[PDB]
């Protein structure tokens, strides 16, 4: 069990950490939050009671280093900073928890919510896709533009996804124009997956990372990578049988762990009708269609 | 964006663009077979390619060939309409390569564009226009060398004859559209107006008959004249 103790409260927040949040309010006694599981990634966020548009997170594991959060009035925001000195870094942490101002990361132990929404999510991967070398987590807000929404400005604040486009010379063999475009199964086993992937994981960990980013900050373009990376794989005539099977619950725990009255502008009603109905892998996702059918019935 | 009424002249400037009809590429008759089932026979088909500027015609003739051991034809007639459309780009000088292709109908936009890949600067681009270029095998000539083919082969027409050598493009469209309108509605009316006087003939290098000026006025207005008839009789109006 980890800890991510807070210096203050300084302004009314709400602090989410993976699914779960939290009220603040202002200058109220809070320290942070405990009973972390070690073992897979997190995302502390933000909400300010001031400014409902931009909520704001770090990603992170506690196996990479001591973090905390502390506001910065200057940029107006809470701050994750590492601690590079253990005992300092107990030694608050201890205080804190005997003076017993810190929430516990409230896990049921019959959920396994969190770990099927992070299977594939590796820290690694994160920071490939958020650039900032110099910090061992990864800031990411509403408000951050994707590569492929930079083509069509600022570099370093980019969320450099792994870029997808079914109308281009990489997903289109020439002289295989109709076959590529109609069964995109080069694209995704040859170019994707052997190519930029290297393997499935890899793959499904981009798409959970790019899913949770447009639920838990409503990140457009997030949204935008989720659906292309579903799209893909559903518009694929020939997938390995594990692939399936693993997508299935990747998407039916997305699916189930969505906020109900969101699901206008993260579902994309074409990319849904078409894996569920019309693509290949119509008969493939029994579990998502189910979840889907008996919750959003009115998007199909 | 889509072409409408509001950006029709763009059609008559000076940037090379062609119109790219796809109606006629895959033709069939319906039949009973010796059990009573449907079958389709198909015939020789084409794409129609204009510059509407120039009359230039490139009218690439399908041969049922095409078609033999092939499934979901109608799919398959616009990936091979966009195939040639892509090949007689490629086949130009660079010069005189289009910098917007219009199709007529959106189900060519997806297969034209992946087909034209490789000219990322050349726009590809629907319409909402009701263009009448499927009538264009109402025209004899032209319905005469695709149904005589017996490979594929392109073969090319001016479709204004020589009216450019005294109106302009904007009028030459309009004559043109005029009258495959026509032909659509009633061809036979229509064929009937164009060659009832057989003093005005039709130069073997052309398609229409040599009207003089007065003769196309009064053509054109036997034109109109047939396709509000025919709209009065479709609505009872």
């Amino acid at each position: 069990m980890n800890t991510v103790p807070f210096t203050s409260a300084p302004i009314e927040v709400t602090i989410g950490i993976d699914q779960y949040s939290f009220n603040v309010k202002e200058n109220q006694p809070f320290h942070g939050i405990k009973d972390i599981p070690i073992g897979h990634v997190h995302v502390i966020h933000f909400q300010h009671a001031d400014n409902s548009s931009m909520r704001y997170g770090y990603w992170f594991d506690c196996r990479m280093g001591n973090f905390y959060i502390q506001y910065d009035p200057k940029d107006g925001l809470y701050k994750m900073m590492e601690e590079r000195d253990g005992a300092k870094f107990e030694n608050i942490v201890h205080n804190f928890k005997e003076r017993q101002m810190m929430v516990s990361y409230p896990k049921i132990d019959e959920d396994d919510t969190w770990y099927n929404l992070t299977e594939f999510v590796q820290m690694d991967k994160i920071r490939k896709i958020v650039r900032k070398d110099e910090n061992q987590f990864s800031y990411v807000d509403s408000s951050m533009t994707t590569v492929q929404e930079n083509e069509l400005s600022d570099p370093a604040h980019s969320l450099n996804y792994t870029v997808i486009n079914f109308k281009s010379r990489e997903a289109i063999r020439p002289g295989h124009e109709m076959e590529d475009f109609l069964d995109k199964s080069y694209y995704l086993n040859t170019v994707m997956l052997q190519g930029i992937f290297k393997n499935s994981s890899n793959y499904f960990g981009e798409l959970q990372f790019a899913f949770l980013n447009a639920m838990f900050f409503g990140n457009y373009g997030s949204s935008l990578q989720w659906h292309a990376m579903i799209e893909l794989i559903c518009s694929s005539a020939t997938v390995p049988k594990h692939m399936l099977d693993k997508l299935d619950e990747i998407l039916y725990y997305q699916i189930k762990t969505l906020p109900e009255q969101y699901s206008d502008i993260l579902l994309n009603e074409r990319v849904w009708n078409i894996c569920l109905y019309s693509s290949f892998q119509k008969n493939s996702l029994h579990n998502t269609e189910k979840i889907m059918e008996n919750k959003y019935p009115e998007l199909l | 964006g889509a072409m409408n009424s509001s950006n029709y002249a763009e059609l008559f400037n000076n940037d090379i663009k062609l119109f790219v009809d796809d109606t006629n590429v895959y033709r069939v008759t319906v039949h009973k077979t010796f059990e009573g089932n449907v079958a389709t026979k198909a015939i020789n088909g084409c794409i129609f390619t204009l510059n509407p500027k120039t009359g230039h015609l490139f009218l690439k003739i399908i041969h049922t060939s095409v078609w033999a051991g092939q499934k979901r034809l109608s799919q398959l007639a616009k990936w091979k309409t966009a195939e040639e459309v892509s090949a007689l780009v490629r086949s130009l000088p660079k010069e005189e390569q289009p910098k917007q292709i219009i199709v007529t109908r959106k189900a060519m936009l997806d297969p034209l564009e992946v087909h034209m890949l490789d000219f990322p600067n050349i726009a590809i681009r629907p319409t909402e226009l009701r263009l009448p270029f499927s009538a264009a095998m109402s025209i004899d000539k032209l319905s005469d060398v695709v149904m005589k083919a017996t490979e594929p082969q392109m073969v090319l027409f001016n479709i204004y004859d020589d009216w450019l050598d005294r109106i302009s493009s904007y009028t030459a469209f309009s004559r043109l559209t005029l009258l495959l309108r026509a032909l659509k509605t009633n061809e036979e009316s229509a064929k009937m107006i164009l060659l009832s006087d057989p003093t005005i003939t039709i130069k073997s290098y052309h398609l229409w008959p040599s009207f003089t000026d007065e003769q196309w006025i009064t053509i054109e207005s036997q034109m109109r004249d047939l396709i509000l008839t025919e709209y009065g009789r479709k609505y009872n109006v």
